[PDB]
């Protein structure tokens, strides 16, 4: 099994402060709200990619599943506010976190893993219908379905999802229904 | 002085109660509004029962009638107490022994007992 | 969506395992 | 034509605890206060039908009589239900003469 | 009234002991005791704190004084959080 | 005997009301107490109840939100009471 | 064993629907709630049924019956939590001194 990633949420310096107005008029597909939320809210096509640009020039990327992809659709964002008339460098580049799936192919029992590993696993069936795991040393999150399906959350590298996922799938397979 | 402690010391006058405390106005002027407010609190809950929109007369005279019973529980009348009485009245006095010293009921319903207390230890 | 079909999964076997035959009492 | 059978009784004390008993005295009076229940709770329930211009007893109405005098929900029967609670019809003439108490308090 | 609480109270009583198939009867005495719970609390969260508005608070301070109940509502609110947080 | 520990853990506290308020409201009510301990317990068991109508008082006023110094009106404590057995109705505007 | 670990699951994954005490509430207040007091709401009944339960079979255990849990140890349960105040009553008015 692998776990192929979903979500890329990167964050780039562009170091030109901007006024929101002319970038909302002139930028095609840009949501501007104000009164709810302070940004910019771009939408491009080709990668199914969503920019949050702020006033002091800092910029949120996300949706894109992969690294590369995600620096090309920011670079394509800074063309973009480059190409309106703001001296637009890219200063730095930072994927804040990286969002993986998986699925372990049999049903799994969630009251054993509460009984046994209790001091990590937080359930409560009600709240969520899921089991929230704390892996200590990855330092990562993990959602386990009953129906098989995991999701790896709150991870900067590659490596470390496919660390995680290979310190859980013994325990699971242990608890197999 | 309001119209309501102006006729509350006339009810008390119509009564044999000529020297009477300050305080006695004030403190029959708040049974009368916890009266008042308590029958119209039932007055209100049997209102809603039979599903109308006021509250109408008849709703008042049966809270009135229906804690009569528990709020301002009366004496024994007259034709129970008679009754009671004349059955008690029948039997009669029994004889007394000569010598039995202190003369009391049985054990179980004298107030005589042993009466302990705890080790101040 | 993950979240939206495993909800009705903690409560679709709480009608296949608990309650099989309906009783009664006099 | 009675309603309760000294065996329904001692099985009701058996249930408490099973190495007691009444006396004769103890008996009879419990049996009285059963049925000087029955003809209370009866009697305050057939009023509140009269008053629903109703000559039928429901349970509607030996409901309200046992939770507002003796504290006694008895939970296997179900109601309907329970309208949005009304919270405060405090009227205009309650709303002006207690705006008189704080006008010569603070003012 | 229907009862809106018969196929989700066997799973609960199943949970505190009962049996796997309880009775009907008892089903609905357990139902009906629910109800009127609801029911009771909702009327004072009314009378307490902002009148007409049952919120949270209101509903913290009538649970106070019974340990099992506070404990329970005081842990839910607190995982509810960190749930959000997590998300 | 849970009755025992309790005056045993007693054994320290000292209560608000003393013992000769306590022990002449016993007198009133038809005995002479006179084990000290005795007295001790109900007056402890006065201030249990008398502290609780006030701290749920002070638990509405605080609900009401005048955090600076809180005042035990008539407002806090007519629906604090309510919780036992004590119905209080206060009339006003007396025409 | 294999039956604990049946019950052990039913006592957490059981609840009641929160699209319907939401609408159980709504018609008692008028207007609206939020859902944080549906989240405890849902969860001090819980509770409450647990109160009931665990105390109805301190009745059937005191008896001399087995688990099934027939009515009267649910109406004699509602008796012994009324009796330590746990069942409470609003329209009860009661009154301490006499």
């Amino acid at each position: 099994i692998v776990p192929q990633l979903q979500n890329i949420v990167s964050t780039v310096n562009l170091g030109c402060k901007l006024d929101l107005k002319t970038i909302a008029l002139r930028a095609r597909n840009a949501e501007y709200n104000p009164k709810r939320f302070a940004a910019v809210i771009m939408r491009i096509r080709e990668p199914r990619t969503t920019a949050l640009i702020f006033s002091s020039g800092k910029m949120v990327c996300t949706g894109a599943k992969s690294e590369e992809q995600s620096r090309l659709a920011a670079r394509k964002y800074a063309r973009v506010v480059q190409k309106l008339g703001f001296p637009a460098k890219f200063l730095d580049f930072k994927i804040q976190n990286m969002v993986g799936s998986c699925d372990v192919k049999f049903p799994i029992r969630l009251e054993g893993l509460v009984l046994t590993h209790q001091q990590f696993s937080s359930y409560e069936p009600e709240l969520f219908p899921g089991l929230i795991y704390r892996m200590i040393k990855p330092r990562i999150v993990l959602l386990i379905f009953v129906s098989g399906k995991v999701v790896l959350t709150g991870a900067k590298v590659r490596a470390e999802i496919y660390e995680a996922f290979e310190n859980i799938y013994p325990i699971l397979k242990g608890f197999r229904k | 002085m309001p119209k309501d402690a102006q006729m509350m010391a006339q009810i008390l006058k119509d009564m044999g109660i000529t020297e009477y405390e300050p305080r006695v106005i004030n403190q029959m002027l708040e049974f009368a509004f916890r009266y008042v407010t308590t029958i119209l609190d039932d007055a209100k809950i049997y209102s809603s029962h039979a599903k109308k929109a006021t509250v109408d007369a008849d709703d008042v005279r049966l809270a009135i009638q229906c804690r009569a019973d528990q709020s301002f529980t009366s004496p024994p009348p007259r034709d129970f107490l008679l009754d009671i009485a004349r059955q008690r009245n029948q039997t009669p006095l029994p004889l007394i022994k000569p010598y039995s010293g202190p003369r009391l009921p049985p054990d179980r319903y004298c107030l005589t007992a042993p009466n302990y207390r705890l080790k101040s230890l | 969506v993950n979240l939206s079909e495993e909800s009705a999964r903690i409560l679709a076997t709480n009608s296949e395992l608990v309650g099989t035959l309906t009783r009664s009492c006099k | 034509n009675q309603v309760l059978t000294k065996k329904k009784l001692q099985d009701l004390v058996r249930e408490v605890d099973p190495n007691e008993q009444l006396d004769e005295d103890v008996e009879e009076m419990l049996l009285q206060i059963a049925d000087d229940f029955i003809e209370s709770v009866v009697t305050a329930a057939c009023q509140l039908a009269r008053h629903r211009k109703s000559s039928t007893l429901e349970v509607k109405d030996v409901q309200l009589h046992l939770e507002r005098q003796w504290n006694m929900w008895i939970p296997g029967f179900g109601s309907e239900e329970i309208r949005p609670y009304k919270k405060a019809c405090t009227t205009e003439a309650h709303k002006q003469r207690m705006a008189l108490i704080r006008k010569t308090t603070k003012k | 009234r229907k009862r809106l609480f018969s196929k989700e109270l066997r799973c609960m009583m199943y949970g505190f002991g009962d049996d796997q198939n309880p009775y009907t009867e008892s089903v609905d005495i357990l139902e009906d005791l629910v109800i009127e719970f609801i029911t009771e609390m909702t009327h004072k969260a009314m009378s307490i704190g902002r009148q007409g508005r049952v919120q949270v608070e209101d509903i913290v301070f009538l649970i106070r004084k019974d340990p099992r109940k506070f404990a329970r509502v005081k842990d839910l609110l607190t995982m509810n959080e960190e749930l959000k947080r997590a998300r | 005997t849970p009755l025992v520990d309790f005056l045993m853990q007693l054994e320290d506290y000292t209560p608000t009301i003393p013992d000769a308020v306590t022990g002449y409201y016993l007198n009133r009510a038809g005995f002479e107490a006179s084990d000290p301990r005795i007295i001790r317990l109900i007056s402890l068991a006065a201030q249990k109840f008398i502290s609780d109508i006030a701290n749920d008082a002070l638990q509405h006023c605080k609900m009401k939100g005048k955090d600076r110094k809180y005042t035990l009106t008539m407002e806090d404590l007519t629906p604090a009471l309510s919780e036992y057995g004590i119905n209080v109705k206060k009339p006003h505007y007396f025409t | 064993s294999e039956e604990q670990l049946n019950r052990y699951e039913m006592y957490r994954r059981s609840a009641f629907p929160k699209a319907a005490i939401k609408r159980l509430i709504q018609s008692i207040t008028g207007t609206s709630v939020s859902q944080n007091v549906v989240i405890a709401m849902s969860g001090i009944s819980k509770v409450f049924v647990g109160e009931v339960v665990e105390e109805a079979l301190d009745v059937c255990e005191k008896w001399g019956e087995m688990p099934p849990l027939q009515p009267k140890h649910m109406r004699e349960a509602v008796r012994r939590l009324k009796s330590k105040g746990q069942i409470p009553n609003s329209k009860h008015k009661k009154i301490i001194f006499f």
